[PDB]
């Protein structure tokens, strides 16, 4: 855990300013499980 | 009434619209009336009853106006010309160069993915067309009979449409998967038809050797494979070479890359055509060079990573068997050497000791030979290694005439090989190497020695090669008394140390067990060195045509040099160069005073000597301008006495070059007709562009001349620690150089007007105080006199550069 | 090889020295270390380079881009050689003679002929100042050199070359602008490359009417993205909720040829900023906010949004082709906003807070080359749009568009100024059970300038 602001194009520390580039969104924490569809998927008899 | 109406149109009408030409670009809103004019002109070139004249006008008109059309609005035309094309009749010179310009000049447009501009990208149908038009042409041209005219037009042409070309169209119209693409069918065709002119050249072969002079039957056939086909070949992977070389790691191309089969189906063509003219140069004759330039190209597109790890079984064994071939054809040409057969030779000369030279530079620049030289591979690599040096190092007819062609094969194998044959005692700590893959068993089993001390008997050792070198450097030989020692055995442990600092001792600072070498920056430091010395002693002789070999293969072994060089080799060599220069400068000065005599031998004998002169500074310098773009910032941070003088040398020798006239003709020369590359020295992405034409004039230029790259590169050792006080006195000098002054008229100058160095008390230059603080180097007793020569030389240096290069900019 | 598809030039942020600072002559440096090496450029820009162009892809900007070992300017050629993490890129200009020069870790960059100059023979105009632009997850910093001894690589190349820093003999920090991604509507100038606005005077029988209509539709330079069209002032509801007209009317008129599903016709307040490819309007922002009592009932629920709009593909389905009429009424004493469709009232109505801003908007994606026109009519008992915008035409039954009613566009990316002075915020963690601490104690204020009718 760890406290920050929302928005932030620079970054200053120590006297000295990085500029900062667009961020995606992180720690999104979804997982949504997708599977592979395995429905249509047909057995030949030979490898019964 | 018709032959009236033609008279008026080819000397009123179409030579007006031919002068009228650039006011067809950007007609964007009259695309009707554009496409009626195209298919009326054509039509019209295709006259019944016209003169030769008028139709020349016609077809003049018709290429000057599409020459200035963008490709979205000659879609109309072209679909006409896929028609009328592969019938291949007479009248046919003018679609086929309107194509070739077209697809020429217009290639950004079909090929690239981000287009031309703002021409824009190709639609599916304009691919379509290109592809039908290529395979329409083409398919006519297979079947056509042999005419020189037809084919030399029709060539272009083809090339153009395939460079235009994306390698990865899939055309998705019957009558998906990777076997639709244009690259693909490109190859099975070129593959089919290279193994229909295997068995025909074996049948010619069969032929020749029975004695008989009769016509061959597929003569056809022979002649478009030789005179379109490899050509067309070649240019192909000249245009797309970085397509089939790309991998999903590595995007060297913006097309994309080539699928599995492709890159086999490239191994195999260039083993198949290698197989081609293994020993049948003869037979090819004037189309062996051809040949040789195809498997040049061929050589350069091996992805052997991917054919090896993920290829068919027949392609793996046609790479083993190409190199298990040039082993045993370099084994016979040894044994016929050492026996005292021309073909043989001639095989060696013009088509084996290029391309495996090819073949090592691609492995090693693309580090492919450590995946790939394993094995049996390697143990072919080690036949030809052995046959290789003892070649370079005998004494035939044949060695001194081919030696820089034998020390090149053995140097670029030297770089590409994965195992440490000059270090045969820690080969147990090579992992790479086959023996300690393979079970003794197994060696036994291919019939090579259970030793790796006796896999090269002929070739000595590390130690012995550089105590060799060292002792030859030392006692002043010329290279009459070491030709193979120079042209064989340097630029080999050049390649070799270069090869075998990364996985050494100094490489790697932690241990990671034993190593399976010796090789340290020492060892580097110290043959450059016997390098320098070595040009050292061979200053002003007549013919030395091996420095401008010995220069660019010392190039990889400069990164290491360590800085005690400065003081031992370059200074004194530099100092030598700098009095042949001034002696030959006084001496042109006092011929040119006299205004009488015989002044021609005089002249001849000048020019001779700053030939020289230039030969011997373009051997010295691309070293120097290595080891200063390596040292420059440790000299910066921390100035001596040496880095001085070497700015001082420079800069005089600099100072010789502008004065005199002889000088930069001679040094132009040299350039023009060794044809020196001096951009190589200077430098150290993607082929997006096509530079197909080449001048050897343009090869020479003031801005890449080493001379005054060497002073543009050590001029900040030379303006290092100037305070304002010290740049106003070099303003002055050099606004008193302007006014053409010598040296002592400056120095008087200077010495006039010390009191400018007050100026670094000015506030407004205040924020250049404490810039160079950092330095230790700011502590010593103020001297007038060494200040106004220090600022006199640096302005002479900055006042020079700047009139030299005032020019240039235009 | 599943490729993702390329960051838009919304999401990569300008930085840039503002233009008061521009130099016409002189011999200027400045540095640009990369801490994260990536997709960044850096270079000189002209006033009048757009924060929504990429950098060098037009004549206004002359940049570097050592993800690729690019230089451009009016497109890109191959040049230098690319950088890593760590690196320095020294950035000279020589207007005297007219040069640029980018140097890498103090070392020259070259072109493929050898040359140092990376661009050379151009016009100084205005002149330039410094600019970069960072892509996504980039970091840089650029150092103008208020103290030259804070360089790395000035001394090495430089400094005796006669180059300046760019801040040198300077008191006071330069201001620095950067790009923000918050669209706004902007009036439509009349060299838009999409949309042209034709004003017709009210007749005796016909209301005036501003016509917009579509420049490159039915072409190869077709556009055929979302146009986000508003009124320039906007109409405002009474303070409280309780001279004998309080109502206001305006409509839109789509011509024929242009589909009516592909419009929405209504109303926004100024706290729009919303920009897509792709328009639906299930996705506008609402709230609701439900003030009951202390046993749990709700006694007050007050609906909020900022797009108060209809769709024609509902009208269509409720009711080329012929022209469609559609009327928006406000009850202004009320706050009712309600809709109408050839006469027809449709069953569409909203209410809205007292002092509620609303502009008249139309959001399309065009399907023809003449699209709509705003009708700024009146009815009985319904004030025209001027009348209720302007004071002084209140009392004035008489329609009128004044010069100060326009339409304008949504605009994505501005620039905006970097403050001079940032909130020093303190951020700790005291304990596992105190929890973490946020503390801000020094003030900080700024003079705000106000433009009313935007809010």
């Amino acid at each position: 855990m760890r406290l920050e602001p929302v928005k932030e194009y620079k970054r200053d520390a120590e006297g000295i300013r990085d500029l900062l580039g667009t961020t995606q969104s992180l720690s999104q924490a979804s997982f949504i499980p997708c599977p592979i569809d395995t429905s249509q998927v047909v057995l030949p008899p030979h490898l019964e | 009434a018709a032959l009236a109406l033609n008279r008026y149109l080819c000397s009123a009408v179409l030579p007006l619209l031919t002068r009228c030409a650039p006011l067809f670009a950007g007609t964007e809103h009259y695309t009707s009336l554009i496409d009626s004019t195209l298919q009326t002109i054509y039509r019209l070139s295709k006259g019944r009853s016209l003169t030769k004249a008028q139709r020349d006008t016609i077809e003049e008109c018709l290429l000057a106006i599409c020459n200035h059309l963008r490709p979205s609005m000659l879609q109309q035309l072209l679909r006409r010309l896929v028609f009328d094309v592969p019938q291949l009749n007479e009248y046919c010179k003018m679609p086929l160069k309107l194509l070739t310009n077209h697809y020429e000049q217009c290639w950004k447009y079909y090929c690239l993915p981000s287009g031309w501009g703002s021409y824009g990208l190709a639609v599916e149908e304009e691919l379509h067309l290109t592809e039908k038009l290529f395979w329409g042409i083409f398919d006519s041209l297979s079947h056509k009979k042999y005419d020189p005219d037809l084919f030399r037009m029709a060539l272009p042409c083809l090339s153009a449409i395939a460079g235009a070309l994306p390698p990865d169209y899939l055309d998705t119209r019957i009558s998906s998967s990777m076997e639709k693409r244009f690259a693909y069918k490109f190859l099975k065709k070129i593959l089919k038809y290279v193994d229909s002119a295997q068995e025909f050249i074996a049948h010619l072969e069969a032929i020749v050797s029975s004695g008989k002079t009769e016509k061959s039957p597929h003569d056809q056939e022979i002649k478009f494979f030789a005179k379109v086909l490899l050509p067309l070949v070649d240019q192909y992977f000249t245009n797309h070479h970085l397509y089939f070389l790309s991998s999903p790691l590595k995007p060297l191309s913006s097309s994309g890359y080539a699928s599995h089969k492709e890159k086999e189906m490239v191994a195999s063509l260039f083993c198949k055509l290698a197989a081609l003219v293994r020993h049948r140069i003869s037979l090819f004759g004037s189309d062996s060079t051809t040949m040789v330039s195809c498997l040049h190209i061929l050589a350069q597109t091996l992805d052997t990573r991917t054919v090896m790890k993920s290829g068919s079984e027949l392609v793996k064994a046609g790479l083993r068997a190409f190199f298990e071939n040039a082993a045993e054809d370099l084994e016979k040409t040894s044994e016929n050497l050492k026996l005292g057969v021309s073909q043989n030779i001639n095989y060696t000369t013009v088509a084996l000791l290029p391309i495996l030279t090819s073949i090592f530079e691609h492995v090693a620049q693309h580090q492919f030979g450590v995946d790939l030289l394993l094995g049996d591979v390697q143990i072919s690599c080690y036949h030809i290694l052995c046959s290789l040096y003892s070649l370079g190092t005998g004494k035939n007819i044949y060695v001194e005439r081919q030696r820089p062609a034998l020390g090149e094969c053995l140097a670029s194998l030297a770089a590409a090989i994965p195992v440490a044959f000059l270090e045969p005692t820690l080969n147990r700590y090579n992992p790479l190497s086959v023996f300690n893959t393979k079970t003794p068993r197994e060696r036994s089993i291919l019939g090579m020695p259970d030793t790796v001390e006796e896999m090269c008997p002929d070739i000595p050792q590390l130690e012995g090669l550089m105590k060799e070198i060292s002792d030859l450097a030392e006692s002043g030989a010329r290279y009459t008394e070491m030709p193979h020692v120079i042209e064989v055995i340097l630029p080999m442990l050049c390649n070799y140390l270069s090869y075998w600092w990364e996985r050494g001792p100094e490489h790697l600072p932690p241990s990671t067990g034993p190593w399976c070498t010796k090789v340290t920056s020492e060892h580097l430091s110290v043959i450059l060195g016997n390098i320098l010395k070595i040009i050292n002693n061979n200053l002003g002789i007549d013919e030395a045509s091996w420095m401008k070999r010995i220069a660019v293969y010392a190039q990889p072994i400069i990164s290491k040099a360590r800085p005690d060089l400065l003081k031992s080799h370059f200074i004194p060599t530099l100092e030598k160069l700098k009095k042949k220069a001034v002696k030959t400068v006084q001496e042109e000065e006092q011929l040119k005073a006299d205004t009488k005599g015989d002044t021609q031998e005089a002249e001849l004998l000048i020019l001779d000597e700053f030939a020289v002169l230039c030969r011997d500074l373009y051997a010295f310098y691309p070293m120097l301008i290595r080891y200063v773009d390596n040292n420059r910032s440790n000299w910066l941070k921390s100035p001596s006495a040496d880095s001085d003088q070497l700015f001082r040398m420079v800069a005089e020798v600099f100072i010789l070059w502008c004065k005199s006239h002889n000088f930069k003709r001679e040094e132009q020369n040299f350039v023009i007709q060794n044809e020196i590359n001096n951009l190589a020295f200077l430098t150290g992405g993607q082929d997006q562009e096509r530079k197909k034409t080449k001048r050897r004039g343009d090869l020479y230029s003031i801005q890449t001349s080493l001379i005054v790259a060497a002073l543009k590169k050590m001029l900040p050792i030379g303006l290092n620690m100037c305070t304002p006080g010290d740049q106003e006195l070099i303003s002055l000098a050099k606004s008193r150089y302007s006014y053409r002054d010598t040296d002592e008229e400056v120095k008087e100058h200077l010495r006039n007007n010390l009191h400018l160095q007050e100026k670094s008390d000015d506030p407004a230059v205040k924020w250049q105080l404490n810039l160079y603080k950092d330095v230790l180097k700011s502590e010593e007793p103020f001297n007038a006199e060494k200040t106004i020569e220090r600022v006199q030389r640096i302005s002479a240096a900055v006042f020079h550069l700047e009139q030299v290069e005032q020019p240039l900019r235009s | 090889d599943p490729a993702v598809e390329k960051v838009s030039i919304d999401k990569i942020r300008f930085f840039r020295v503002e233009w008061s600072y521009a130099v016409r002559s002189g011999k200027w440096y400045f540095e640009f270390e990369v801490v994260t090496g990536g997709d960044m450029r850096v270079g000189w820009a002209r006033p009048g380079c757009r924060p929504d162009i990429e950098l060098g892809a037009d004549d206004q900007a002359f940049v570097f881009e050592g993800s690729r070992g690019q230089r451009w300017h009016q497109g890109s050629g191959y040049f230098g050689r690319t950088w890593q993490p760590g690196d320095v890129v020294g950035c000279m200009i020589n207007l005297d003679d007219a040069s640029m020069i980018f140097t890498l870790n103090g070392e020259l960059l070259i072109t493929n002929k050898g040359s140092e100059l990376a661009f050379a023979d151009y016009e100084i105009e205005n002149g330039f100042v410094p600019i970069c632009s960072l892509g996504l997850s980039q970091i840089g910093r650029m150092n103008l050199g208020m103290d030259a001894s804070t360089f790395k690589f000035y001394t090495m190349c430089g400094l005796q070359e006669g180059f300046e820093p760019f801040a040198v003999n300077m008191n006071r920090d330069v201001a620095m602008w950067f790009s923000k991604r918050l669209p706004t509507f902007v009036n439509v100038p009349k060299d838009h490359p999409h949309i042209e606005v034709v004003r017709i005077d009210g007749t005796m029988d016909s209301p005036p009417c501003l016509k917009v209509t579509h420049k490159t539709f039915g072409t190869q330079n077709s556009n055929a993205s979302m146009i986000y069209c508003r009124l320039s002032m906007p109409v405002e509801c009474h303070s409280s909720f309780s001279h004998t007209t309080t109502q206001c009317y305006y409509a839109i008129r789509i011509f024929a040829g242009q589909d009516p599903s592909c419009v929405w016709v209504g109303w926004v307040t100024p706290d729009y900023h919303l920009y897509s490819e792709k328009f639906d309007l299930n996705k506008n922002c609402t709230v609701t906010v439900t003030l009951g009592d202390e046993r749990g009932r709700v006694h007050e629920s007050v609906k909020r949004s900022n797009c108060y709009m209809v769709w024609g593909g509902d009208i269509v389905a409720t009711s080329s082709n012929v022209d469609l009429e559609i009327g928006c009424l406000v009850d202004l004493a009320m706050g009712m906003l309600s809709f109408s469709a050839n006469g027809r009232e449709l069953g569409t109505c909203y209410q809205v807070e007292p002092n509620t801003k609303v502009f008249p908007a139309v959001f399309l994606q065009p399907t023809s080359t003449a699209l709509f026109q705003f009708e700024l009519g009146k009815l009985k008992n319904a004030m025209p749009l001027s009348a209720a915008i302007f004071k002084s035409e209140e009392k004035n039954p008489v329609p009128q568009c004044p010069p100060r009613l326009d339409v304008q566009t949504i605009q994505p990316v501005l620039w905006s100024r970097m403050p001079s002075s940032f909130l020093k915020v303190e951020t700790e963690r005291v304990s596992e059970r105190h929890g973490w601490a946020v503390q801000c104690l020094e003030p900080l204020q700024m003079m705000a300038l106000h433009i009313p009718e935007e809010n």
